[PDB]
RNA sequence: CCAGACCGUCUCCUCAUGGUCAAUCAAGACUAUGUAGGGAAUUUUUGGA
């Protein structure tokens, strides 16, 4: 079978810059400078609502960033 | 086969507590004319649940003359003590020295008890010379309970002793099989023993807490 | 700059440590022995100079240091 | 120790340092020895029963500790579950884990309590129950005393 | 679509039935597979059913290998590389897996050494290690991935039929998510070597087709009894509300049919069927004497045996066993026993290669043995005294 | 040549051997305390010394409860013997295995000689002074056992013998290996089943 | 799993404390106890910046 299809590409890359200034040694090293396909439509998320979330997503594909952000924005309040 | 032997009596030791549910003995006739023993049924139990299936394990017993009957003795304290048992014989220390206790006040020594896996009715060679040996000059008139154990159901065949057995014992220790042949029956006069469940007792045991040295052979 | 979290004097004898006095002249040296007032040792004693900008060296000793004039040990570069 | 064949507890009764290092088969470190069964928990227990009423029993305990507090091999505290058993040891009739802090090691600390009585128990009684007081982390404490029981009438 | 590295999936298909050319067959498809790759310069894992196996196919590649080419897998010069196989070689690697190390084909499973577990796993780390035979610990655990990840059979045996169970999707999932490096390499290479009548069927789970089923019918009870110990279900309205919360019903509620559910119509939103799962809890629990409980009256609470469960989390069945096994007259060498016969070693079995050192010990064991070496729970017992 | 090799592949000769002793054991465990049996010991010997034709030693050594009061050295089938010769309370015996042949088909005369010699050579580490050699004939499959005896135990052992050619597995292997060389059988049926 | 907040999870140096050794006519190295002290004002860690 090949290789599975690239994503579409509907949404922007969201940068470490954009962060806050506590947030923004949460990626030391910044290496694309650019969050994955996934968490560019999550960052968001995790931002702005206080509501109950759930990722289905790859193994291994961000999900420590994800919980990373996730406890930023707790601690925030 | 000295690994095999032990290790199937422990396991064998589990089974233990079965041994109690049937318990019956050949009843003699009830007579006042001498002291009759009245032991209770859960002192033997436990006596039972310490004890080996092939090795005699064997301890002393004690108490005192209740004021309803001084005719009766009633079992209230057992007294373990310091021993190396074989296949049907055991070595047994002296007499024990238990007046700094409490509880004691003047309990006499009654006498000892020992487990066999042989039905007799009468004391073998290996048990008189243990018992002319405890008691040569100390006290002619004690009794012996000894208890024949088998996988179902045990029995208590109680035993008393004549001055003539005490001299055969001081003379004849080790070996000696024609002569307690010669000896044979005479002199184990059965002696009378009663199991009860409206009496309880006790058990006294060494400091060290170790009073069987099968295996501690030096100490 | 490798030197592990270690303990006290006793588990990091035998290390090439700099050594501070109290007038500023900068010293390096391998620490031997342990004492009371911390009379350590030096392996080889290379003292420098800076006026009262820039540092000097020297080379005269391998010294058994004296306690009262040290500021604090630092260490250089682990032997072996 | 494991060599030499001897009751644990006779080591614990042994006094002088000297004396220690002797029965060791070992004069170096006798005294270190020493100190550290001193640091071994010891109890001088003693217990006086006494009946209420004719079912209830009242239990005025005497637990001493002799041994001495050390914060890194102790601890926070030491528990110490205290067990009532029948004179045979069969079944237990009341049980409670007590907490010897630091503050109490070597008082003349007192435990009371009580116990309701069977049937057949009442009407007739034994030589003596056990009370027993095991150290849930210390080996071979497990300290166990005759409570008496002679002449005990009842009202 | 959104992953780092993209899956390429791919199966063998075996048409073979007698298990001695089966396994030949699968043997030969594996060394084709791993021909392919390393004249890429391609690291790979193979995943395979059990502890004994991983070895053997070690030992059959090694075979295989040095036949045709050995230079391939350890083609560098080997001056600075051969000094640090000599080092990481001969310290503490005891089980006859040196060798395979050596060769450069090497295996990490359950069963191998903590310090030599993990200079496995750093062996592949630090850029030496060409191939890695493994059992699914590694999936679960490591992150480490490795470009070509090939599965080696269908057919785990789980005690929890007893029985010879094809690979659950769950694990074959995980499995085949270590491939390609996210951070390193393009793509990866997954493969299922299998039974080609059972492929039909894997390949749907390929897909991510069957979804998050619920089981927990069997962790039920215990839960419940926690919750009551707790101190908050009273009676059984409770119960059935607590439940409403959790997945289970969810499950039921999209489709009830197959979880032993009657029908929708009388039940609406399980009003009935929770009720029913509820006294059935009850009964049992009751009978293990962990919770109070009355049928018409329904009264709920805590006892003590409960409430130790509750605290240890022993399983329901533990607890039932404990029940009836201890008993007054229980002696140290029953004591043993009992903890053997605990639930949570009914997944632990006698090994082969386990039996020598078991032999050895039971021997000289201080506490003896009712059971036989052939027994686990003989073994556990052993294992705890050691 | 060829034909014994065959028969006695597989350390054969060595697996009878064992398994005899061992089946002995097993008897023994049976009746202990009749015989007044304190331990009955398994020797941890050579896997030479049952193919030493030369030297030998004890198999399975032997502890008394009490003591046992032992006959003069005799053979297995006796009914006149006395137990007031001589005492011990360790005992042994040896399972000697050999492949008879018509001159020296004769196993009881072996086993007497061999008892003899074996006794009172130095080599031969027995324990004790007293114990038994027992003597089967691969070659004919017939024993004979000759030492000292202590009340109630050579018939034991004669019911042990008596059993053990009929059931020890080895000598059952060795006698089917013997038949398979031979291609001799048991008529069974005739007609194909 | 089970003890933990009313509570000192951990010490660099000298002396004493008792047991040892290595020993010469009355003196040193080692485990351990904190029950001792550390502005013995000057040879050091409590004042020549």
């Amino acid at each position: 079978i090949p290789a599975p299809s690239k994503p579409v590409i509907d949404y922007e890359l969201k940068e470490i810059t954009s962060l806050p200034d506590w947030c923004q040694e949460a990626f030391p090293s910044s290496e694309t400078t650019s969050l994955n396909p996934i968490q560019s439509k999550v960052f968001h998320a995790a931002f702005e609502g206080d509501s109950n979330m759930l990722i289905c997503a790859p193994t291994g594909s961000g999900k420590t960033n994800i919980a990373l952000l996730t406890v930023l924005k707790a601690l925030s309040h | 086969s000295s690994k095999n032997e032990w290790r199937k009596s422990a396991i064998a030791n589990t089974l233990l507590y079965l041994r109690l549910k049937n318990i019956y003995v050949s009843a003699d006739d009830f007579v006042e004319e001498q002291n009759v023993y009245v032991l209770p049924k859960n002192l033997l139990k436990k006596f039972i649940e310490i004890s080996d299936v092939k090795i005699q394990v064997a301890a002393f017993i004690y108490g005192m003359s209740a004021k309803d009957h001084p005719k009766v003795k009633e079992i209230k304290t057992v007294v373990l003590v310091p021993q190396l048992g074989h296949v049907g014989s055991v070595q047994i220390s002296n007499i024990p020295d238990i007046g700094d206790l409490p509880d004691t006040e003047g309990l006499e020594l009654l006498g000892w008890i020992h487990t066999q896996t042989e039905e007799l009715k009468f004391m073998a060679a290996s048990e008189v010379a243990t018992h002319s040996k405890l008691f040569a000059d100390k006290k002619r008139d004690c009794i012996d309970i000894s208890i024949f154990s088998t996988p179902g159901s045990v029995s208590l065949s109680a035993y008393n002793l004549t001055d003539e057995g005490y001299q055969w014992g001081e003379e004849n220790k080790d070996i000696m099989n024609v002569l307690s042949e010669g000896f044979e029956p005479t002199f184990s006069t059965h002696a009378q023993l009663l199991l009860s469940d409206r009496i309880t007792g006790n058990f006294i045991i060494p400091s060290g807490n170790v009073w069987n040295y099968t295996f501690m052979g030096t100490a | 700059i490798q030197v592990a979290h270690s303990s006290r004097l006793a588990n990091l004898i035998d290390y090439k440590l700099r050594v501070l006095t109290q007038d500023g002249r900068v010293y390096i040296g391998q620490l031997m022995a342990f004492d009371k007032h911390m009379n350590l040792v030096l392996n080889e004693c290379i003292e420098e100079r800076v006026p009262k900008i820039k540092v000097e060296k020297r080379v005269l000793g391998l010294t058994i240091l004296r306690g009262e004039q040290i500021l604090s040990t630092v260490v250089e570069d682990k032997p072996l | 120790l494991e060599a030499s064949t001897v009751p644990w507890g006779d080591y614990l009764q042994l006094e002088t340092p000297a004396e220690v290092g002797r029965a060791i088969r070992s004069e170096k470190y006798g005294k270190q020895v020493y100190d550290l069964l001193k640091r071994f928990p010891k109890m001088s227990v003693t217990c006086n029963a006494q009946p209420i009423t004719r079912s209830v029993m009242r239990f005025n305990i005497e637990i001493i500790a002799d041994w001495i507090w050390d914060m890194n091999v102790h601890g926070s505290l030491e528990p110490f579950l205290l067990m009532l058993e029948d004179t045979d040891g069969d079944s237990i009739l009341y049980y409670d884990v007590l907490f010897i802090t630091p503050d109490i090691v070597g008082h003349e600390f007192t435990l009371s309590f009580t116990y309701e009585l069977k049937q057949h128990n009442q009407n007739n009684l034994p030589p003596n129950f056990f009370l027993t007081l095991i150290s849930e982390n210390w080996w071979h404490s497990e300290f166990e005393i005759p409570v008496s029981f002679n002449g005990f009438k009842l009202p | 679509s959104f992953r780092p590295c993209p899956l390429s999936q791919q199966f063998c298909g075996i048409k073979e039935r007698n298990s001695l050319k089966k396994l030949k067959a699968m043997n030969d498809a594996c060394y084709e597979k791993v021909l392919e790759s390393i004249n890429e310069g391609n690291q790979i894992i193979v995943f395979v059913h059990s502890r004994k196996e991983t070895s053997r196919t070690a030992t059959w590649l090694k075979n295989k290998f040095a036949e045709e080419n050995i230079t391939h897998k350890l083609t560098k010069n080997d001056a600075g590389s051969k000094q640090i196989l000599k080092t990481e070689a001969a310290n503490v690697l005891d089980p006859s897996l040196r060798k395979l190390i050596e060769s450069g084909i090497g295996t990490h499973h359950a069963g191998l050494t903590r310090s030599d577990r993990s200079l496995s796993e750093d062996l592949f780390a630090d850029g030496l290690l060409q191939v890695l035979v493994c059992t699914a610990t590694l999936a679960w655990g490591v992150n480490l991935p490795a470009h070509t990840v090939i599965i080696k059979g269908t057919d785990v045996y789980s005690p929890e039929k007893g029985s010879w169970e094809q690979l659950s999707p769950q694990d074959v999932l995980q499995m085949l998510g270590r491939a390609g490096r996210p951070r390193y390499d393009t793509f990866g290479e997954g493969i299922i070597i299998t039974d080609q009548s059972n492929v039909q069927y894997y390949l749907s789970v390929l897909n991510q087709q069957l979804p998050i089923e619920s089981q927990f019918v069997s962790k039920l009870v215990d839960n419940l009894n926690a919750e009551v110990v707790a101190g908050n279900i009273k009676c059984r309205n409770d119960a059935v509300n607590w439940l409403a919360y959790t997945y289970l019903y969810v499950r039921m509620l999209a489709s009830p049919m197959l979880y032993k559910v009657p029908d929708i119509s009388s039940d609406g939103q399980l009003k009935k069927f929770r009720e029913s799962l509820v006294h059935s809890a009850l009964c049992i629990l009751k009978e293990q004497e962990l919770v109070l409980y009355d049928a018409e009256n329904d009264v709920i609470e805590a006892t003590d045996l409960g409430n130790i469960a509750s605290s240890f989390y022993i399983n329901h069945a533990s607890m039932d066993v404990y029940n009836r096994e201890l008993d007054e007259h229980t002696t140290q060498i029953d004591l043993f026993r009992i903890f053997s016969m605990s639930e949570e070693f009914k997944y632990v079995s006698v090994r082969y290669e386990e039996k020598r050192e078991l032999k050895q010990l039971l021997e000289k064991a201080p506490i003896p043995i009712r059971e036989d070496i052939d027994d686990p729970l003989a073994k556990v017992n052993v294992l705890l005294q050691s | 040549k060829i034909s014994l090799i065959q028969i006695f592949r597989a350390h054969l000769w060595q697996k009878i051997h064992e398994s005899i002793v061992f089946d002995i054991c097993q008897i023994l465990d049976g009746e202990l305390d009749v015989l007044q049996i304190e331990s009955v010991t398994k020797e941890t010997v050579h896997p030479r010394k049952s193919y030493k034709m030369n030297s030998s030693a004890a198999d399975i050594t032997m502890e008394s409860v009490h003591e046992w009061e032992v006959s003069k050295p005799s053979l297995l089938h006796e009914t006149n013997d006395s137990f007031k010769g001589l005492i011990t309370n360790k005992m042994w015996f040896d399972v000697q295995l050999r492949y008879g042949d018509y001159d020296s088909h004769d196993i009881s005369r072996y086993v007497r000689a061999k008892f003899l010699d074996y006794t009172t050579d130095n080599v031969s580490m027995y324990p004790s002074p007293t114990g038994v050699m027992i003597g089967i004939d691969l070659a004919y499959n017939m024993y004979d056992a000759y030492g000292n005896w202590f009340n109630g135990l050579k018939p034991l052992i004669q019911n042990s013998m008596r059993t053990i050619m009929k059931a020890n597995p080895a000598l059952y292997v060795l006698r089917e290996r013997i038949r398979k060389g031979l291609q001799i059988y048991q008529s069974s049926v005739q007609e194909p089943f």
